[PDB]
């Protein structure tokens, strides 16, 4: 029951992926759990974005 | 899309080569600054009257 969900965040974002973590900690769960796969990019950047 | 991208070299020899150019054209004066945006140009300013 692994859910695979991607996110992305700005270079510079710090205090939000810890928000994140502790999300994942809080809302974790025995029935699933969320499997990030984070991607730090240049957010401005339409190129970066899409790939 | 392929990471990381390359870019080749020539591309910055063709540009170089379209923004030195100027030409005659139908919008008059045709010429690019180093950003490539028009230079030089003429607006004619026209008013709409009776005839
Ligand atoms: C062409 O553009 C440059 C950029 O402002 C200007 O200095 C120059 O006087 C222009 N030439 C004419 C003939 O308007």
């Amino acid at each position: 029951n692994s859910i695979q969900i991607g996110g992305l965040f700005p270079r510079g974002a710090d205090q939000e992926y810890s928000a994140f973590r502790v999300g994942m900690v809080q809302f974790s769960t025995s029935e699933f759990r969320l499997t990030p796969h984070i991607d730090n990019l240049e957010v401005a950047n339409s190129f970066a974005v899409t790939n | 899309l392929a990471n990381p991208a390359v870019p080749w070299g020539q591309g910055v020899e063709i540009e170089r080569a379209l923004k030195q150019v100027q030409v005659e054209g139908l919008s008059g004066n045709i010429k690019f600054d180093q950003n490539g945006k028009r230079i030089n140009y003429t607006i004619n300013i026209m008013e709409l009257k009776t005839n």
